[PDB]
C-alpha cells in the first residue's frame, strides 16, 4: 500500500550506483570457416553499451579501478581443456598483428594463461589516465573535436595458444566491475538517442523528455 | 476475565519517517467509544458468525468517517461479546480473534473465490458455512492457538478480548485490508425445554483503542 | 596457509550443511523490522496450548458434533460414557489438537500431558462423572469399581464446570500410551423444564516438561 | 520401551523447524525436440510443494533470508562442461523473453556463471518484502481477494550460455534453505486438501481431522 | 589450515561478488589525485536539486514551451489552470526532473517532495492562484471551492514571485501518488500596455528524507 | 579454515603475479655475496649521467 519508513542511504551512493560486474563486450575468437584468425584484439570500452554509457555520463570526471572477468566457452556452451592467452596491452603499446606475432611474447604486456575448463579468469586494471580522472566530456581539440586520448584504458588481445587453426570459435564475455569510484561535476542524464560511439551527436527529430498527455488539466495518459 | 491478545496492550505507534513530517491524527472519546452492533439470535441450528475489523465499523459513526476519508489507519480494539440466556438455557460459544482471517470458498466435488459479502460482511457480520473448518480450511479444534474466550452458558455469559494492532506494516488501508476477524462459534449447540425463549441474544460491543489516522483526503 | 590438501567431503552438497554463501545483492538494506505482537520462537509453546480433542470421532458423526462427548440421563448405572488413549502421535482424538499435529512432525516425544473437561449442560444440571486414567501397562477398565481403584477423579457438575487431568508421562519412539475413561458415577439429575442431555468438551495440551526429537515430515498432507 | 528422560528444546525451536535445505522447484531448461527454448524463467515460490506450504502456513508473518542451491545435470545424470547462467531477477524487474534477449546482459540482475561439472552454485537472497515480514495470509484486496504482491521474492532465469540450440535438456533442482527465520502469530495447521496454489480454497467434501473409530467407548480402530 | 573442503559456490562467477583480484600491473603508481571541485558521493544530493517540471507535456507542444504553464486573463472564474501528479517514477512531467530520472534507476522510493512555482509575468501583473495538493486517496478536485477545503496555498503574484509546496509523503514499490492542481483564485489583473499572458515555471525536487531501494536499470535508454 | 570456496582467478597464470613457489633445491646455500663496487638500484641514476 504505502512504504511508511525510509529505505536508507547505502544504495544511493555513487560507489553502489556504479558497482556490480557488468557485460562490457562480447569478444569472438574466430578460428574456422572464412575467418581463421585464431585471435581477437578488443579495445577496453567502459561505454560499449548505451545503458552503461548513460550511467557513466551522469559524471564529467571519474576515477576508478576496473576488475575484468572473462567468461569463455564454445558455440554449444561446452568448455573443454583449450588453453587461452588473455594479454593486456597497456595504452601506447603495440598490438598483435596475427596469431603468432612477436607481441604475444612481450613481457611488459601482462598475460593470463587459463583453460576454458577453469573458472573464469579475473584481474584488476588500475586507474590508467595521465590526468587525475577519466574525462567523459572533453570540450576541446587534441591539437576531431571532443576526442581526448587520456581515456585509453588499453586492449585485451585474446588468442588460443595453438600452432595451426583449431576450427573452434571461442566466445569471450568480458565483465567489468568499477572499483573505488570517485565522480566529479554531476550532469543531466542523456535524453536523446545516441547516434555515434564517441560524440554527443543526436538526430534533428528531437524526442520530448516527458511522455505526452491530452491536456494540461487531465491526469489520464 | 479479560483476554489480552498476545500479552500486548494496544498503544500508539513509535516515531515513523512518514509520520514525522505530518503527525498522525489521534481521535478521542468522540471516535474511541462503544459501538453496539445489531444483536445476533443464537438458535439450535446456528453455525456461528464472524466480523471483519475494521470493516465492521467502516460505515458507522465518526470512526467510519475517519476510516473512509483517511489514507492510513492503525488501531487496537476492545471487544465485548455478551449473551442473554436464562439458567435453563445450555450451550457453549467459542469467541476467537483470528488475525488475517482469509475466508476460503468451497468448491463442489466451481466456486473457488468467495464474494465480497463473505470477505467484507460489514456491521451485520456473516454466518459460517462450515464452522468445523472455520470456512478457511483450518480445523476449529485448533482455533484455540488464536486469542479466545469460552462462553459456557452455565458459568459466564460475557467475553472480553483486547486485540492490539497486528500487521506487517505500521499503518494500512482500513477500507481494503481487514487486520483480524472475530468469530463466535457455538461448539455445544443451544438446548432448552419447551416454553423457554427459542433464541439466545448475542451482543457484540466494540471500542477502538488508540486509533490513529494519516493523510485525510 | 598456502599448502593445502582437499579432504573427502570436498564438492559435496549436504542439504543440512549450515554454511555461508555470498549475498546476491550486497549493500541491499532490507525493510527494518517493526514490533509485531505474537512472536513465537518454539513449537513447545504451541504444544502447551489447550486445543479441543475429537473424542467423538465415530463413524457417521460430522462437523462440530465430533468435538462433543454426549452426557444424558442413563437407565443403567455405573456405565462407561467415553474412552480415548492419551497418544498425541497416532490416529484418533489427538489428531485434532495442536500437540497432536506437532508430534507428527517429530519421531520421538516424551513428557506429561494435560486434559481438561468442560461440562456445557444447564446451570441447574448436577451429577458425578468418574474420570479414570489407566497407565500404559493395563487395558481399559471393565467397570466403574475397577476404575475407582486406579488413578481417578470424581467430578461433580454442580460444583465445578471444568476439571484438569494430568497424565504423568507418555513417550514414543521410532506407542506405550495410557487410557482415559469417563464413567457415570451418578445419574444425570435435572429439575423439571431442564434438558436431560448435555455435552463434555475435552481439551488436550502438553506440560512444561514435554520435548520432541528427530524432526520428521508429516504424513497428514 | 519408555523414554525416561527429556529430549531437549533445540529441535522444537522455530529456527530448527524451518531449517535444512529443501527442494522448492524442478526447473527444466529444454533445448531439443519441439521445445528449443534454451532457457527457463522460474518464479521463486517458497510454497511450491504442499509439505512446505503447510509448514510455512503455521505462521501468519515470517521474516527470513533464503539460500538457494542449484543442482543441475542432463537427462542421464551426466554433468559435462556446459556453461550455464543463473540470473536473479529482483521483484519488479523485466524478465527474459528469449535465449538472447537483452535482459540477460542487465547488470542490476545478478548472475551466476557456473559449469555443470562444477559443484552446485549457491547464493543467499535477503529479505525482499516492502513490509517488515512476508504475509502468508493477507485478508484484503490489492485495490483478487487475498493476493498480496509484497511476497514476490523474484525470479531465477536459467539459460545455457550458447549461440544456437544445444539439443540437450538441463534439469535444475532448486534447493532453498530458510535462514534467520522469525515467525509471528501461530495458526492451526491446514486440515483440508489444497485445491489451488494461492488460496485457502477447499472442496465441499470435508475430511474429518481425526480418523474414525467404531464407538466412543472402544479403543480399537 | 592444510585440511580443506570445497563447499557449494566453488568456481562460480557471481557478478555482484565484491572479491579481490591480483593487480595486472603491480608497482604501477597511478596519477596522484589533485583537488577537483564538485565531487558528489550520493545520488540523493542530485535528487534534492530543483529541476524544471515538464507540466505542459501536451500533444503538439514542442521545445522550451513544454516547461511553461500558461496563465492568462480568464473570461470565466475559479477555472483550473493546470494539474499534475506528484509521481517521480512514472511517465509525465517528473520525467524531465533529476529526481524523476534517478527514481527510474531504482524500484522503490519514499519521502517528501518539494515543488516550487515561479511566476514570470510583468512586475505590474497581479492576481491570485490557489495551489491545491490532494493526497493519494482522492481524485482531482472538481472546483476551486473543493480544492480550498484540502491542503492548499493561496499565491499572490504581486507580493511573491515564487512559492514552495511540500508534499508530505509519496512512495512506490515493485503508484500511491497525490495530485497538485492550480486554480484561478482571481482574474489576471494588469495595467494598460502590459501583457495579459504570463507563464508559471514548476520545479521539482526531493527533501532530505527521500531514499531509494533495489537498484534497477532504466527503461528510458 | 576447513570450509573454502574457490573464486574466479583460480588456476590462472598471470605473468605479473608476484607469488611464492617452492625452492627446487631446499637447503642449497648460494655463494655468499662479497662487496662489489658500482651497485645501482635505479634507472634514474643512469638517466642523470
Amino acid at each position: 500500500r504505502c512504504v511508511m519508513n525510509r529505505n536508507g542511504v547505502n544504495e544511493a551512493s555513487v560507489e553502489h550506483f556504479y558497482s556490480r560486474a557488468g557485460l562490457v563486450g562480447v569478444v569472438e575468437v574466430k578460428d574456422s570457416g572464412t575467418s581463421q584468425d585464431g585471435y581477437t584484439v578488443w579495445p577496453i570500452d567502459v561505454m560499449g553499451f548505451v545503458q552503461q554509457r548513460r550511467k557513466l555520463e551522469l559524471s564529467t570526471y571519474m576515477r576508478f579501478d576496473a576488475e575484468f572477468t572473462f567468461v569463455s566457452n564454445l558455440n554449444d556452451s561446452t568448455t573443454p581443456g583449450m588453453l587461452l592467452q588473455y594479454m593486456y596491452v597497456p595504452p601506447g603499446a603495440p598490438k598483435p598483428d596475427g596469431r603468432k606475432s612477436y607481441q604475444w611474447q612481450t613481457a611488459t604486456n601482462p598475460s593470463i594463461f587459463a583453460k576454458l575448463s577453469d573458472p573464469p579468469p579475473q584481474v584488476s586494471v588500475p586507474f590508467m589516465s595521465p590526468a587525475s580522472a577519466y574525462q567523459w566530456f572533453y570540450d576541446g581539440y587534441p591539437t576531431q573535436y571532443g576526442q581526448c586520448p587520456n581515456n585509453m584504458m588499453g586492449h585485451f588481445a585474446i588468442r588460443t595458444v595453438s600452432e595451426s587453426t583449431t576450427g573452434k570459435n571461442v566466445h569471450v564475455r568480458v565483465y567489468m566491475r568499477i572499483k573505488h569510484v570517485r565522480a566529479w561535476v554531476p550532469r543531466p542524464f542523456r535524453s536523446q538517442a545516441y547516434m555515434v560511439k564517441n560524440y554527443p551527436t543526436y538526430s534533428q527529430t528531437i524526442s520530448n523528455t516527458a511522455a505526452d498527455r491530452a491536456s494540461i488539466t487531465t491526469t489520464d495518459y | 476475565n479479560i483476554v489480552l491478545s498476545y500479552g500486548e496492550w494496544p498503544g500508539y505507534c513509535p516515531s515513523t519517517d512518514a509520520t514525522a513530517v505530518d503527525k498522525p491524527t489521534r481521535p478521542d472519546v468522540s471516535v474511541n467509544r462503544f459501538y453496539t452492533l445489531s444483536t445476533k439470535s443464537w438458535k439450535t441450528e446456528s453455525t456461528g458468525w464472524y466480523w471483519k475489523f475494521p470493516d465492521v465499523l467502516n460505515d458507522t459513526g465518526v470512526f467510519g468517517q475517519n476510516a473512509q476519508f483517511h489514507y492510513l489507519y492503525r488501531s487496537g480494539f476492545c471487544m465485548h461479546v455478551q449473551c442473554n440466556a436464562s439458567k435453563f438455557h445450555q450451550g457453549a460459544l467459542l469467541v476467537v480473534v483470528i488475525p488475517e482471517f482469509v475466508v476460503a470458498a468451497s468448491s463442489p466435488a466451481q466456486g473457488l473465490y468467495p464474494d465480497f459479502a463473505h470477505t467484507n460482511p460489514g456491521k451485520e457480520g456473516q454466518v459460517f458455512r462450515d464452522p468445523y473448518v472455520l470456512d478457511a480450511g483450518i480445523p476449529l479444534s485448533q482455533a484455540l492457538v488464536f486469542p479466545h474466550q469460552w462462553i459456557n452458558l452455565r458459568t459466564n455469559n460475557c467475553a472480553t478480548i483486547i486485540m492490539p494492532y497486528v500487521n506487517a506494516l505500521p499503518f494500512d488501508s482500513a477500507l481494503n485490508h481487514s487486520n483480524f476477524g472475530l468469530a463466535v462459534i457455538p461448539i455445544s449447540p443451544l438446548k432448552y425445554c419447551n416454553g423457554a425463549t427459542t433464541e439466545v441474544p448475542i451482543t457484540l460491543t466494540i471500542a477502538p483503542l488508540n486509533s490513529e489516522f494519516s493523510g485525510l483526503r | 596457509g598456502l599448502p593445502t590438501e582437499l579432504k573427502p567431503g570436498t564438492n559435496q552438497f549436504l542439504t543440512t550443511d549450515d554454511g555461508t554463501s555470498p549475498p546476491i545483492l550486497p549493500g541491499f538494506e532490507p525493510t527494518p523490522l517493526i514490533h509485531i505482537p505474537g512472536e513465537f520462537t518454539s513449537l513447545l509453546d504451541l504444544c502447551r496450548i489447550e486445543t479441543i480433542l475429537e473424542v467423538n470421532n465415530t463413524t457417521g458423526t460430522t462437523g462440530v458434533n465430533r468435538l462433543l462427548i454426549p452426557v444424558r440421563a442413563q437407565n443403567n448405572v455405573d456405565q462407561l460414557c467415553a474412552s480415548f488413549q492419551v497418544d498425541p502421535g497416532r490416529n484418533g482424538p489427538w489428531q485434532s489438537t495442536m500437540v497432536g499435529q506437532i508430534c507428527r512432525y517429530y519421531t520421538q516425544w516424551s513428557g506429561s500431558l494435560k486434559v481438561t473437561f468442560m461440562f456445557t449442560g444447564s446451570f441447574m444440571a448436577t451429577g458425578k462423572m468418574l474420570i479414570a486414567y489407566t497407565p500404559p501397562g493395563s487395558a481399559q477398565p471393565t467397570t466403574r469399581e475397577a476404575a475407582m481403584l486406579g488413578t481417578h477423579i470424581v467430578w461433580d457438575f454442580g460444583l465445578q464446570s471444568s476439571v484438569t487431568l494430568v497424565i504423568p508421562w507418555i513417550s514414543n519412539t521410532h506407542y506405550a500410551t495410557g487410557i482415559v475413561t469417563i464413567w457415570y458415577q451418578t445419574n444425570f439429575v435435572v429439575p423439571p423444564d431442564t434438558p436431560s442431555e448435555a455435552n463434555i468438551i475435552a481439551l488436550g495440551a502438553a506440560q512444561e516438561n514435554f520435548t520432541l526429537k528427530l524432526c520428521k515430515d508429516t504424513d497428514e498432507i
